[PDB]
């Protein structure tokens, strides 16, 4: 299993950024996709989770109203869009395959984030 | 709609909750005993009080389900067990006074001292190993005075208040209350009146006595070498010279009466040490023994939750050997073993108690006990008789494979056993007989000590080292008398111990003397015993006994057979001495 | 909910035993706790899930355990390759990470 | 592919008195992946019971679970999967959120479920909902603890009914 993300981008405050995540090596619709942000010198901050089957989402409140997640099954690729970027949103954005919530039933599972991408650097 | 059906619903609920509140209490007690702290005491006391409450509330509720409306014994005996009022029949003033007296008498004994030394390890050490007439006598006449004179005025009340309690529960007196545990009714052909135990105990005692008379005469003749100026050849033995404070057992005198002192006894302590044994090995070997007869090893968590070794000097703990059952499949043994024969044999004993508690674990909460107050120590004691057998020790590699057991070895073995097992029966019998008379009210308060000494100097053949009057209450100087215990269980145990051993090892097809009749590598003997272990109290002890022994009562022939090779030997040793004693002789 | 880890900087010599602790502000189920390891310049990887189950491919020198509000990670022998940043995670409620500690 | 892993590896299982019935459909159904194991919709009934009660999850059986909680029909086709979950569902203080109905007016029909809490009247006189003499609540709680014996430890059971 591997995830392939996009390269670095530079944005200005108020702008939006779209980060892709191409997934392979597993059944796409059997596992969800999560996003985790890591600002320089900081730890990991959860942004949200999206189902690849139902399309159901679960976003961290702090990122509610700013983050929209979607998936494209036919290209087995996930996408995230972060709107109204602030100067404090400079960070590396990681894509991960989760085993923390079911993609079909939506209930919590025993596991964690199994496959992480490279991390996409967004400067603002 | 009827009482019996309502009783069933009530009991189903009484167990599915009394199981948990118990577990909590027992576990807290465990945690304290293995780790003595102030915090553990508070947790122990809190869980304890909660358990005691639940029982009081449930016992009261149970009173609305009269037994006259119940026909099923499974319900009747299970429910009856939960309808006993006990001390609750007394008014508040009498309940408080009785509890005050009981706690006071317990304290006086426990903190009693001669000053400056305490009973333990003080007076007991003197009585156990000091071979000096005058020093031993001082220890005796001191304990009897220092403690006996404190627990007399309280004991006069305890007797009266206890009878009032029992009478309000429809008993004649507290005597009937105690031995009500032996009562069997509602069963055709197995009925056993609580008033019958007296007749059966007296009967069995007289049959055994002839063995005691020869053992007594033998011991007396031999002690005269140590006490040539104190013991009369036709008289009673002085109480203070019996190897203990009360003379309950005739051990600690084995150094005074040795059949063949030129021969060594069986001792594998050195073998265990040389072979690098430890606590784990000792319990591991005991497990294999039980398995060899078809019993199910030790539970999966046994080896993880038990404390088989001394925890260290980091925390204070109790190392007194005991088997625990906390409920809900949680079985443990609490013991601090070392590499020695005493712990080797004890490990089998304590595991014998676990093998029982695992058998009746399927019983309803109130039925999870031994069929009687003897079917627990007996079902554990017969394990030590087997483990100690020299052919077992050879088989497990502790005795040399070429080791020979001759007739001199056999006599040394049997006598050591007789001093513990036979020489104790007249004491248990005599004490309970006295207590029963004093509760019934056959003996006036001012006449009891007179009757104590007179019945000892006729049943046991001992004597008053000095004249104790009425300000005294010697019988209260003993743990079981002052702490409200029934002592008869020590008589109605030994007799069962031999019945089971003989019946089971015969099933194992043993050919030879009973004292060599081991039960090992015999699944026939194993299953035979199991059949009465799984029953608990669900059936009459009379039936539980029939299932293995075939007897419905305390037949003592098995005991007499065990010591037969010693009895005949003693007869040929007493051929030139007096057998029996004169009650008119005094120190 | 908050997760706190300590010591912040557990820098120990190689070949020695190393332990990290994680404490929760509230009780969490053992079914929803995990540990992560992040090498310098690298994306983090799952080390342990379900409190004590090793993630596939993870060496047996890594052993997690714990319950309630007190969980730990033990490294039986600290290798040259184990000098990374460790994080504790919970998803008993929402999903959060601890601050992280450096070995 | 079917969400089988979402049934077996879930963080929490339901009570036996209120078992969770998950329907599996419109998927491949790969069955390629314990305490016990014996054998066009498939239903996965997920619940937690006591170890020594596992034997009641079978056709022809009776008992507190078979009669008053989860009745499995004698004419049953499917597999019963059980495993020990002592490390997950037990607490030192007692994990008392798992409940079962000790008593009921009548025994259950196959796959019948009743989650009412109506006071059970054992006697003939009414208690008006009060759990007093001869009235008892109909859902007690298992006090699961990590130190219980095997037969008293919690087991997670998934029944696959075809
Ligand atoms: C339950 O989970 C077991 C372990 O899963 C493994 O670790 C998790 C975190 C993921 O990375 C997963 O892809 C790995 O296989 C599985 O072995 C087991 O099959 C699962 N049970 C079912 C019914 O799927
Ligand atoms: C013994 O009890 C003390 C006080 O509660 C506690 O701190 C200590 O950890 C306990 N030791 C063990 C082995 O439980
Ligand atoms: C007594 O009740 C038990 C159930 O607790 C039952 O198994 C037994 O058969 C009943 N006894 C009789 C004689 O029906
Ligand atoms: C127990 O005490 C209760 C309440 O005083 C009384 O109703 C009942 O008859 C007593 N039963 C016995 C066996 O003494
Ligand atoms: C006891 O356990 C041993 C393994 O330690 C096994 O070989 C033996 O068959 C078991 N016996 C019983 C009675 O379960
Ligand atoms: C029991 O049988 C085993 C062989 O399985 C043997 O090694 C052992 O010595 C026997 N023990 C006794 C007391 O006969």
């Amino acid at each position: 299993v591997q995830l392939v993300q996009s390269g670095a981008e530079v944005k200005k405050p108020g702008a939006s950024v779209k980060v892709s995540c191409k997934a392979s090596g597993y059944p796409f619709t059997s596992y969800g996709i999560s996003w985790v942000r890591q600002a320089p010198g900081q730890g990991l901050e959860w942004m949200g989770w999206i189902s690849t089957y139902n399309g159901n989402t679960n976003y961290a409140q702090k990122f509610q109203g700013r983050v929209t997640m979607t998936t494209d099954t036919s290209t087995t690729t996930g996408y995230m869009e972060l709107r109204r970027l602030r100067s404090d949103d400079t960070a590396v954005y990681y894509c991960a395959r989760d085993y923390t919530r079911g993609a079909w039933f939506g209930e919590s599972l025993i596991g964690g984030f199994d496959n992480w991408g490279q991390g996409t650097l967004v400067t603002v | 709609s009827t009482i019996e059906e309502q009783a069933k619903t009530f009991l189903d609920k009484f167990n599915h909750e009394a199981e948990d509140l118990f577990y909590q209490s027992s576990l807290a007690s465990w945690n304290y005993n293995t780790n003595i702290t102030e915090e553990n005491v508070q947790n122990m006391n809190n869980a304890g009080d909660k358990w005691s409450a639940f029982l009081k509330e449930q016992s009261t509720l149970a009173q609305m389900y009269p037994l006259q409306e119940i026909q099923n014994l499974t319900v009747k005996l299970q429910l009856q067990a939960l309808q006993q009022n006990g001390s609750s029949v007394l008014s508040e003033d009498k309940s408080k006074r009785l509890n005050t007296i009981l706690n006071t008498m317990s304290t006086i004994y426990s903190t009693g001292k001669v000053c400056c030394l305490l009973l333990e390890p003080g007076l007991n050490e003197i009585m156990a190993n000091s071979l000096d007439y005058n020093e031993r006598l001082w220890a005796w006449e001191s304990w009897r005075s220092e403690v006996g004179k404190q627990l007399r005025p309280l004991y006069e009340e305890y007797v009266v208040l206890k009878n009032e309690m029992a009478r309000a529960n429809h008993y004649e007196d507290y005597g009937d209350y105690w031995r009500g545990d032996y009562e069997v009714n509602g069963v055709d052909g197995y009925d056993y009146s609580r008033g019958q135990l007296i007749e059966d105990v007296e009967h069995t005692f007289e049959e055994i006595k002839p063995l005691y008379e020869h053992l007594h005469a033998y011991v007396r003749a031999k002690l005269m070498n140590a006490y040539p100026s104190y013991i009369s050849p036709i008289g009673c033995l002085p109480a203070h010279l019996l190897g203990d404070m009360w003379g309950r057992f005739w051990t600690n005198l084995y150094s005074l009466t040795v059949p063949f002192g030129q021969k060594p006894n069986i001792d594998v302590t050195d073998a265990m040490v040389d072979q690098a044994w430890d606590a784990q090995r000792i319990f591991k070997e005991a497990e294999k023994f039980f398995v060899s007869v078809g019993l199910p090893n030790m539970t999966q968590g046994f080896w993880e939750n038990s404390m088989l070794t001394d925890p260290g000097n980091v925390q204070k703990a109790v190392c007194h050997p005991t088997a625990w059952d906390l409920g809900k499949g949680d079985f443990r043994i609490l013991m601090c073993t070392k590499v020695t024969m005493d712990d080797f044999l004890t490990a089998h004993h304590e595991m014998g108690h676990i093998q029982y508690d695992m058998a009746y674990a399927a019983q309803p909460f109130l039925l999870r006990n031994g069929a009687n107050e003897g079917f627990h120590e007996a079902v554990g004691e017969i394990m030590s008789l087997s483990a100690a057998t020299p052919k077992h020790l050879k088989s497990i590699g502790l005795l040399s494979p070429d080791f020979q057991e001759d007739n001199e070895t056999e006599i040394n073995f049997l006598l050591k056993q007789a001093l513990t097992i036979v020489g104790t029966l007249p004491f248990t019998y005599m004490l309970e007989k006295w207590r029963w008379m004093v509760f019934k009210g056959e003996i006036p308060k001012d006449q009891w000590m007179k009757k104590w000494w007179e019945m000892k100097r006729e049943i046991v053949g001992v004597v008053e080292p000095v004249p104790h009057d009425e300000t005294y209450c010697d019988p209260a100087s003993l743990f079981h008398v002052s702490n409200d215990y029934s002592f008869i269980r020590y008589y109605t145990r030994t007799l069962y111990q031999f019945q089971f051993q003989e019946a089971l090892c015969q099933a194992a097809k043993h050919e030879g003397p009973l004292h060599k009749c081991d039960i090992s590598n015999s699944t026939e003997a194993g299953q035979k015993l199991f059949n009465m272990l799984r029953l608990g109290k669900s059936e009459p002890w009379t039936l539980a006994l029939e299932n293995v022994v075939g007897a419905k009562n305390m037949n003592v022939r098995p005991l007499l057979n065990y010591f037969e090779p010693l009895f005949t030997w003693l007869k040929d040793q007493n051929k030139n001495s007096f057998v029996g004693w004169s009650t008119d002789w005094s120190p | 909910i908050v997760l706190t880890q300590s010591p912040g900087t557990l820098s120990l010599s190689p070949g020695e035993r190393a332990t990290l602790s994680c404490r929760a502000s509230q009780t969490v189920s053992s079914t929803s706790l995990a540990w992560y390891q992040q090498k310098p310049g690298q994306a983090p990887r799952l080390l342990i899930y379900g409190a004590s189950s090793r993630a596939t491919g993870i060496p047996d020198r890594f052993s997690g355990s714990g319950s309630g509000t007190d969980f730990t990670l033990t490294i039986s022998r600290l290798e040259p390759e184990d000098f990374a940043v460790y994080y504790c995670q919970q998803h008993d409620t929402s999903l959060t990470f601890g601050g992280g500690t450096k070995v | 592919l079917c969400p089988f892993h979402e049934v077996f590896n879930a963080t929490t299982f339901a009570s036996v008195y209120a078992w969770n019935r998950k329907r599996i459909s419109n998927c491949v159904a790969d069955y390629s992946v314990f305490f016990a194991f014996k054998c066009t919709n498939v239903y996965a009934d997920s619940f937690v019971i006591r170890g020594n009660e596992v034997s009641q999850i079978a056709p022809g059986q009776t008992g507190n679970i078979a009669d008053y909680n989860y009745k499995l029909p004698d004419d049953f086709t499917g597999c019963v999967i059980a495993w020990n979950s002592n490390k997950l569902d037990s607490k030192p203080s007692g994990n008392y959120n798992y409940l079962y109905r000790l008593f009921r007016k009548s025994k259950l029909k196959p796959f019948e479920r009743d989650i009412s809490t109506e006071i059970y009247q054992a006697g003939n006189k009414p208690c008006n909902g009060v759990a007093g003499s001869n009235c008892y609540s109909p859902l007690q709680s298992y006090g699961f603890r990590p130190t219980y014996g095997v037969g008293h430890q919690p087991y997670r059971v998934v029944v696959l009914s075809f």
